[PDB]
């Protein structure tokens, strides 16, 4: 293999791809899901879950669960987790130690080097934070590849030698980045960047869950805010409805017994969703993506026709709401496909690794 | 019914673990189903002699001083009901 890897450490989708002789193999975590959810749940033990284990404790260790410390990398974003305050490098280093031993398990030895990514809206303070986390977790970022750059790598978007224009829409479950990329000579510039560092497809899921309990109380009048496990369940079902309606027009969701009803009957959940209503629901979350892209456009001053590739990264760009507003704003320009958007930036960062190896 | 109470305890462990696993579906199924239903069942299962009550006092004050102050304990009532016979 490449003696290193690449890591789309998403804001909610921490993914790591290796190179089976150059073949981008996104490694199944020891959690099974190749995507580690980029969440670090400092369980009330001193122990620290990561991934869907941590995600499950986003409601339970809500007071001790960290999400989107990605955004807070460049500081001492130092969370008082039982003992002392653990800065963003160490919260990242925890997920990195997980991924480290997942890959060591997948291997038979600890081939540990990496190319771990940053949004193009990040700054070199966040990247110094990642340098420290690498001193911590024991994996090497021999170089960082910003996430749009590793996107254009991952789809092999080596268009024109003189210069190529790669549009990149990152929507991780917890991050949004519009990026426009002038690339050449094997050397990359993300020419422009905008986005919504608060928006993600789990913000999309959060709007979903809003609606869920909205019509829950529309009929009967109970709030799953009142129930923490119900919030966990809504959140999980909502993201899996995300990856569902990244292919499905509509997904009906249902749950047995939850809380007492008005007549003291253990109430449940049962109804269709239509993805039309979904893109209606993320509509201002879709406005949270457009004028970002207008800003990156003005930053580059480029016609969407002149763009030589478009890219969808971050698993919430499996969504066709993403691709809809793409082909709307991009003049119909189809982003390149071949890797899962969560897998994309990890894959292409791994390609950079192999380019080093 | 002692096993079912312990079973009720087993149901409480079940709701604990349903909430551990994020099993909302079982959370209420145990909170508003199994546990309370077994509880009504166990309330029905209660036969009546493990603590003194407002009748042992009457029993003692009847054995002492000889004055009968009780509750017509199911044998005295039938007899008192046919006295003019």
């Amino acid at each position: 293999m490449a003696r290193a890897v690449g890591i789309d450490l998403g804001t909610t989708n921490s993914v790591v791809s290796v190179l089976e002789g150059g073949d981008p193999v996104v490694v199944a975590n020891s959690e099974g899901s190749r995507t580690t959810p980029s969440i670090v749940a400092f369980a009330r033990n001193g122990e620290v879950l990561v991934g869907q284990p941590a995600k499950n404790q986003a409601v339970t260790n809500v007071d001790r669960t960290v999400r989107s410390v990605k955004r807070h990398m460049g500081s001492d974003w130092s969370i008082e987790i039982d003992g002392k305050k653990y800065t963003a490098p160490e919260i990242s280093a925890r997920i990195l130690m997980k991924l480290k031993r997942d890959a060591e398990a997948y291997l038979g030895e600890d081939i540990t080097d990496a190319v771990i990514t940053t949004p193009a809206y990040f700054n070199d303070a966040q990247r110094q934070a990642t340098k420290d986390a690498g001193q911590i977790a024991g994996l090497n970022v021999l170089r960082i590849v910003n996430e749009p750059t590793a996107a254009a790598l991952a789809y092999g978007l080596d268009k024109g030698e003189k210069e190529q224009r790669i549009l990149v829409f990152d929507l991780g479950g917890g991050t949004f980045d519009v990026s426009l990329l002038e690339i050449g000579e094997g050397v990359v510039e993300v020419r422009a960047t905008s986005g919504d560092n608060h928006l993600g497809g789990d913000d999309w899921d959060q709007r979903v869950v809003d609606w869920l309990v909205d019509k829950f109380k529309g009929t009967s009048g109970i709030d799953l805010t009142k129930d923490k496990m119900a919030m966990q369940r809504l959140r999980e079902a909502a993201e899996k409805a995300k990856i569902e309606l990244s292919s499905s027009q509509s997904t009906s969701i249902n749950l047995p017994y939850i809380t007492v009803d008005a007549d003291k009957n253990p109430l449940f959940l049962d109804e269709q969703l239509t993805r039309a209503e979904f893109q209606r629901i993320t509509q201002d979350l879709l406005d949270r993506t457009r004028k970002p892209f207008q800003s990156v456009i003005a930053d580059t001053g480029i016609s969407v026709s002149e763009i030589d590739h478009v890219v969808l990264v971050g698993g919430s760009t499996r969504m066709p709401a993403v691709t809809d507003l793409v082909k709307e704003l991009t003049g119909g320009k189809e982003p390149n496909k071949g890797v899962n958007p969560d897998e994309v930036v990890a894959v292409g960062a791994a390609l950079q690794a192999g380019v080093l190896k | 019914v002692r096993d079912l109470k312990e079973q009720l305890e087993a149901l409480r462990g079940e709701s604990e673990r349903a909430e551990r696993d994020g099993d909302l579906a079982k959370a209420a199924e145990l909170r508003y189903g199994r546990i309370p239903e077994v509880e009504k069942k166990l309330d029905a299962a209660l036969p009546q002699k493990e603590e003194v009550g407002p009748d042992d006092i009457a029993d003692v004050v009847s054995a002492w001083t000889g004055i009968p102050a009780g509750r017509l304990l199911e044998g005295e009532t039938a007899k008192l009901l046919r006295m003019e016979d």
